[PDB]
């Protein structure tokens, strides 16, 4: 049975500022089957306050989902998402870049 | 508007 | 320019766990408007834009019961298709179907669609013509004559230039103000070293609407597609859309360097530089 790899970008809404109140995406794709976990962490620990887009996809029948949270970036708080499908051995950990 | 129609496969 | 109205429905299979999942999501050009989750309390067809949330009960009510039976079909869909390729009852299966209608610049019928999958591999789809069926398979060849025998197309060609039409039309005027909008993007370039003769140059496209774009690098004029590094086009999550192109370019040569940004918002082509 057909099995496609996430594709995993964490990125924020609006440009990167210290101090000022944004929001962090992990957006999730060019998967199949639909069944996928996706955690937003801080510092390595889980956000409990985490929503997602409903359940749609592709031209290609492959799977897309937008996961997202309130947040306030600092110089210091490190931020990662956090995925695992059955493609994947192990979690996936996607690291926050302010120019990714 | 969805479709109203209702067919199997 | 042109328009499209599209329904994506997903049924998935929960052996030992209740009835199957299944979500509606209704889109008009690249806005979410419509959902339905059989996991949600509400049970209902329920609004994901502004601009269709005061349509009123007859419009909510209508779109709950015909999204209802959808889910009833697919229920069914999903024991029908095990039973084609001949499957365990223990095992989760995938059932897609997309639908919908392209119009012009000049608001009228272009293109229909309606098309199933069943675990991500294509099943049947409706030809552009509107008459004939595409069967990707063996199994698919019982759903395509039983459909030819009790003239389904003809009964969805009617759905999909009338029906389909006529309310993108009502959705494209009732949400005139974000639909027929255009957010041009908001362009930036960053400069990152890799080594100490080498350096990356990013070229960003944001806050832009809608999610069509084309990100380009060039040096002195000449492609340089092989060398870009372009990510796929990403939702910033308050109805707009971003996108990036990255060159690594040898330290002292940023100059020969230009990004090219093409969208709809640009009345003429942007081209940027680093300097």
């Amino acid at each position: 049975m057909i099995q496609r790899t996430p594709k995993i970008q964490v990125y924020s809404r609006h440009p990167a500022e210290n101090g000022k109140s944004n929001f962090l995406n992990c957006y999730v794709s060019g998967f199949h089957p639909s069944d996928i976990e996706v955690d937003l962490l801080k510092n390595g620990e889980r956000i409990e306050k985490v929503e997602h887009s409903d359940l749609s996809f592709s031209k290609d029948w492959s799977f897309y989902l937008l996961y997202y949270t309130e947040f306030t970036p600092t110089e210091k708080d490190e931020y990662a998402c956090r995925v695992n499908h059955v493609t994947l051995s192990q979690p996936k950990i996607v690291k926050w870049d302010r120019d990714m | 508007k969805v479709a109203e129609l209702v067919h199997f496969l | 320019g042109s328009h499209s109205m599209r329904y994506f429905f997903t049924s998935v299979s929960r052996p030992g766990r209740g009835e199957p999942r299944f979500i509606a999501v209704g889109y008009v050009d690249d806005t979410q408007f419509v959902r339905f989750d059989s996991d949600a309390a509400s049970q209902r067809m329920e609004p994901r834009a502004p601009w269709i949330e005061q349509e009123g009960p007859e419009y909510w009510d209508g779109e709950t019961r015909k999204v209802k039976a959808h889910s009833q079909t697919h229920r069914v869909d999903l024991g029908t298709l095990r039973g084609y390729y001949n499957q365990s009852e223990a095992g989760s299966h995938t059932v897609q179907r997309m639908y919908g209608c392209d119009v012009g610049s000049d608001w009228r019928f272009l293109r229909g669609y309606h098309q199933y999958a069943y675990d991500g591999k294509d099943y049947i789809a409706l030809k552009e013509d509107l008459r004939s069926w595409t069967a990707a398979d063996m199994a698919a060849q019982t759903t395509k004559h039983k459909w030819e025998a009790a003239h389904v197309a003809e009964q969805l060609r009617a759905y999909l230039e009338g029906t389909c039409v006529e309310w993108l039309r009502r959705y494209l005027e009732n949400g005139k103000e974000t639909l027929q909008r255009t957010d041009a993007p908001k362009t930036h370039m960053t400069h990152h070293a890799v080594s100490d003769h080498e350096a990356t140059l990013r070229c960003w496209a944001l806050s832009f609407y809608p999610a069509e774009i084309t990100l380009t690098w060039q040096r002195d004029g000449e492609d340089q597609t092989q060398d870009t590094e372009l990510v796929e086009t990403r939702p910033a999550g308050d109805g707009t859309f971003q996108k990036w192109a990255a060159v690594v370019v040898p330290s002292g040569q940023e100059q020969r360097y230009t990004c090219h940004v093409q969208h709809e918002g640009l009345p003429k082509p942007l081209t940027l530089r680093w300097e």
